[PDB]
RNA sequence: GCGGAUUUAGCUCAGUUGGGAGAGCGCCAGACUGAAGAUCUGGAGGUCCUGUGUUCGAUCCACAGAAUUCGCACCA
RNA sequence: CGCGGGGUGGAGCAGCCUGGUAGCUCGUCGGGCUCAUAACCCGAAGGUCGUCGGUUCAAAUCCGGCCCCCGCAACCA
RNA sequence: CUACUGGAAACGGUAG
RNA sequence: CUCCUACGGGAG
RNA sequence: CCCAGACAGCCAGGAUGUUGGCUUAGAAGCAGCCAUCAUUUAAAGAAAGCGUAAUAGCUCACUGGUCGAG
RNA sequence: CUGCUCCUAGUACGAGAGGACCGGAGUGG
RNA sequence: UGUCGGGUAAGUUCCGAC
RNA sequence: AUGGCUGUUCGCCAU
């Protein structure tokens, strides 16, 4: 609705930053304060929700300073945990490695649902049979 | 024998040989170390003994002994030839004198440490 | 001590700031005839040959400003580059200012620049000068703008001057005196004079240049040497004009020459302190030491009877060189040579140099490695100095060589040409830092390959805007293989090589190869090969005639 | 380049039933000796050249590749 | 390229044109003598006969196919 | 010593 | 040999 | 193949699960192996080339409209 | 037929080391 | 033109050896 | 391109 702006975007742990190598020089090349960012970001997102990694947009400003938005997460993941595995399957389709329900793939669509651009939940589920079939795994109905 | 029969030839001395050629007069000569090695003992003797073949600075290449416990003689490092052969090890006839130049005297030695090289022990 | 002003030139090209160097005492003591580059403006023959400064004399002045005041304006040489990085500083300790002559129609470059930087580090007022402005391709405007950019130094008012002429190199003299504060300290409090260089006059033996911080010496007195801890009589002492010129005594604030009978240069070492012996200072000036080397590398003479002259020509550099390490080695097949630590690459090059033309030796060097960490197949840790002493194949159980804890500092531009050069020489990635348009990078490089010159390869591949400093960080496995050659059964050690696993096969190949061209058919069969400990990796068999 | 042979422990090599990874030397130790050695015991010691494939299972079979080597061709 | 001789227990030699019986010396193994080692003495073991097949009731043996081993010739221009 | 005069110099040469 | 030089020649 | 608008030109966009799984120090469309579906649609390849250390970024396929006969 | 040296220019290029183009002058085999 | 030594700036010859 | 060696062409070596 605006115009897009001097900032910067990433994707940061929940509760933990300030690390050279993941933000620091990241950031810090645009004149950020590492420092007061790190402790900033980790303030709120504890309460939005933690273990998740959060997408954020540090919006700096002309007196160096800046500000940053709040919001959401990924799903190969949830497929690994849900089928009990470590690893994906190296060779999809070939060999499975795991399983899943149909029941859990509506959850983990329920999950990503946020993330999801799916009209109904139907369609969220057809977008996790996707992933499983690129990682080896398929869904018992 | 005859008092003539000398006359002729008189008694004369037999040269000693100088068991000590690299010498000189020399009490002692700086050295350059051609190379150091661990040989074994001669005959009624065992261990590995050490050794080592320093060129001293008139040429005269010769190889010394390394009294002491341990030694920090690499091969480049230059030592001081003291003399004094040994028995177990034939030929060397000159020893290393610790404690100067290059070679450093033994460690944690606190008994005759006149000998290796040792300067006092802590007081 | 109001009167004097010490400072030293930073400067590159020639940038103009050593003929400016040349200009200043042109229009000062002069002392006659102003020399140039192409005439060996720089007394050593190092410097003529390179037609650069390695290391100048420096230089005492008298200048008479528009105040119609006398100052005496003593001034240092300083070297561009950071092998001699402590060097460098304990001249800036010497100093409360500095000229920074920059070409107007080149702009600032990076090795004026860390000297630059350290010398802002230290409290000294750096005073920006514009050279070579008659030139029709300078910008004076422009380059005034990278001063205030690169640098950080406020330059709107910087003094501009020709090397055709000479106009405004007063001007650059006026300014030095207006914002270089004088050299401060005690006329009266116990002396310390700092012992900038020590070197032999044929005829009037150790000679030392002077600095005096705090204090007073006079002709008769009788001086200590802090670290020695010996007395000395101040025979004869004076200035450098650039001739020399006797005084009766050197004072607080001033830099000068003193000749007593010391017996050689070790016994005045640089950043020394010299009290008197009547009144001894307490605490001797700060930064004194001897310093140490990074990178390391193998000399053998060509010819066994250079050998004499090598060993002599060590001992002769190192009266004078406190950081060069050197150590007796041997190889069966290279001979009798040394073992050589440097500060860097231009260390070891500079050497070399010298070695060649001044020693007139022709000399084989191997390429840089380091020391190692071996564990035996029977369980025990130990050390190996020289690759002749390596335990055989067989019982290595693990082979760890030290890695170096890399610290870089570039400008973004150059990282790419930066890190395909770290990972070339089997550097991993530890850490990475942005500052600005300045990049800190941090790399673990194994040291064998830090030593054997890579130092001049990140130099090279910067053009000298990346900063090095190393530590030993661990030892970790090796990960590089030692290919032997036995031809006709005998091993030939002098043709072994250590290369990269992953093309271990292909180089053993390549020197089995090498080989063949140099043995032809001839009277029996010879057999040519490559091996890793039993392994046969490539064999070729020379058919008889 | 074309073809054959070869590639298993530090060295030299066995290894054919597709399922145990071996010998000699070597090195260390035990036994024995008055000792050392020689012999017997044992131990530490492995990218079975690499990759992929076939197979319930691969040193072994198949394909690709690598390396060594021999066979096809100027005394100096 | 051609002739012709030869591959047999661990080494060195027989046995083959006259097809069914593998012989000798040396060494390996066991037992004696001797203080002990040699020597000497007694007693044993051990061979897909180079390979891929052919003829025969039967092949070390006879007939062809290569694989290394050895010798003799390869001359006139 | 004086007056001349050769040389970069060391060092001379004329005449009184 | 070493040093000076105006390259003629000098100095120790 | 197209006056149900062709080809060139032209302007617009080319998203989400997802940085697909494995592998790797890293492999996010784009070293390599396997898979190569689903959702949103006017269209939208787990992607055609360049490029980054890896991302980024640029261009491409694709589709919409302008024009109008090849 | 062609070497080399001086100039351009120790300039462009180069982290250095090192080091041109185009054009000009002269001296050789 | 065996290999090594001598002679030569350079030696399929030469001299000395194995 | 001149030479060392060789009848050598060639080749190896020196410059």
């Amino acid at each position: 609705a605006k115009k897009v702006q001097a900032y910067v975007k990433l994707q940061v742990a929940a509760g933990m930053a300030n690390p050279s190598p993941p933000v620091g020089p990241a950031l810090g090349q645009q004149g950020v304060n590492i420092m007061e960012f790190c402790k900033a970001f980790n303030a709120k997102t504890d309460s939005i929700e933690k273990g998740l990694p959060i997408p954020v947009v540090i919006t700096v400003y002309a007196d160096r300073s800046f500000t940053f938005v709040t919001k959401t997460p990924p799903a190969a993941v949830l497929l690994k945990k849900a089928a009990g595995i470590k690893s994906g399957s190296g060779k999809p389709n070939k060999d499975k490695v795991g399983k899943i329900s149909r029941a859990q793939l509506q959850e983990i669509a329920q999950t990503k649902a946020a993330d999801m651009t799916g009209a109904d939940i139907e369609a969220m589920t057809r977008s996790i049979e996707g992933t499983a079939r690129s990682m080896g795994l398929v869904v018992e109905d | 024998a005859t008092v003539n029969q000398l006359v002729r030839k008189p008694r004369a001395r037999k040269v000693a040989k100088s068991n000590v050629p690299a010498l000189e007069a020399c009490p002692q000569k700086r050295g350059v170390c051609t190379r150091v090695y661990t040989t074994t003992p001669k005959k009624p003797n065992s261990a590995l003994r050490k050794v080592c073949r320093v060129r001293l600075t008139n040429g005269f290449e010769v190889t010394s002994y390394i009294g002491g416990e341990g030694h920090n003689l690499q091969e480049h490092s230059v030592i001081l030839i003291r003399g004094g052969r040994v028995k177990d090890l034939p030929g060397v006839r000159y020893h290393t004198v610790r404690g100067a130049l290059d070679c450093s005297g033994v460690k944690d030695r606190k008994q005759a440490r006149s000998k290796y090289g040792v300067k006092r022990p802590k007081a | 001590m109001k009167n004097i002003r010490n400072f030293s030139i930073i400067a590159h090209i020639d940038h103009g700031k050593s003929t400016l160097s040349d200009r200043i005492i042109q229009i000062c003591g002069g002392l006659s005839d102003r020399e140039m580059e192409a005439q060996v403006l720089d007394s050593m023959d190092l410097e003529r040959e390179r037609g650069i400064t390695i290391k100048a004399q420096s230089v005492t002045l008298d200048y008479k400003a528009s105040d119609g005041e006398t100052y005496q304006l003593n001034f240092i040489d300083t070297p561009g580059h950071v092998d001699f990085s402590y060097e460098v500083s304990r001249s800036l300790a010497a100093c409360e200012g500095a000229l920074l002559v920059v070409d107007a129609g080149q702009g600032v470059e990076a090795q004026t620049l860390a000297n630059c930087y350290t010398a802002m580090e230290m409290d000294l007022e750096v005073v920006p000068v514009l050279n070579k402005i008659d030139l029709p391709a300078a910008d004076p405007e422009r380059v005034a703008e990278e001063i205030e950019d690169i640098v950080g130094i406020d330059a709107t008012d910087a003094v501009r001057c020709s090397a055709k002429t000479g106009v405004g190199v007063q001007d650059v003299l006026e300014r030095l005196v207006r914002d270089i504060p004088p050299p401060e300290g005690d006329p009266e409090g116990p002396l310390q004079a700092l012992i900038i260089d020590s070197w032999f006059d044929n005829y009037l033996g150790v000679v030392s240049l002077i600095r005096i911080k705090n204090g007073t010496l006079r002709k008769g007195d009788k001086v200590k040497v802090m670290s020695t801890g010996q007395t000395y009589n101040a025979d004869r002492l004076g200035i450098f004009t650039p001739k020399q010129v006797d005084r009766t005594e050197l004072k607080c604030g001033e830099v000068g020459w003193l000749v007593c009978a010391i017996k050689d240069i070790h016994g005045a070492p640089v950043g020394d302190t010299l009290t008197l012996a009547r009144n001894p200072a307490e605490k001797a000036l700060p930064g004194f030491k001897k310093v140490k080397p990074q990178v390391y590398a193998g000399l053998f003479p060509v010819s066994s009877d250079d050998y004499e002259a090598f060993r002599d020509a060590l001992g002769k550099l190192s009266l004078n060189d406190a950081s060069l390490f050197y150590e007796p080695e041997s190889s069966s097949a290279l001979g009798f040579g040394f073992r050589c630590g440097f500060l860097g690459l231009l260390h070891m090059e500079i050497i070399q140099e010298r070695l060649e033309r001044e020693y007139d030796l022709d000399l084989i060097t191997t390429a840089p490695t380091v020391v190692y960490e071996v564990e035996t197949t029977s369980r025990e840790v130990i050390y190996v100095d020289s690759p002749s002493k390596l335990p055989a194949v067989n019982n290595i159980y693990e082979l760890r060589e030290p890695i170096a804890e890399c610290h870089m500092l570039l400008p973004q531009a150059y990282l790419g040409n930066v890190i395909t050069l770290c990972v070339e020489k089997r550097g991993v990635q530890t850490n990475m830092v942005y500052h600005g348009n300045q990049v800190a990078l941090t790399y673990e490089i194994p040291m064998a390959e830090v030593v054997l010159d890579f130092f001049d390869r990140l130099k090279s591949t910067s053009r000298g805007y990346a900063s090095l400093d190393y530590n030993f960080k661990r030892f970790q496995a090796s990960d590089m293989v030692r290919v032997d050659v036995l031809i006709n059964g005998e091993r030939v050690d002098a043709l072994a090589l250590i290369t990269h696993r992953d093309n271990s096969q292909n180089r053993g190949r390549e020197l089995v190869e090498k080989m063949k061209d140099l043995i032809p058919r001839q009277q029996f069969d010879i057999a040519i090969q490559a091996a890793i400990g039993t392994h046969i990796i490539a064999r070729s068999t020379v058919k008889q005639l």
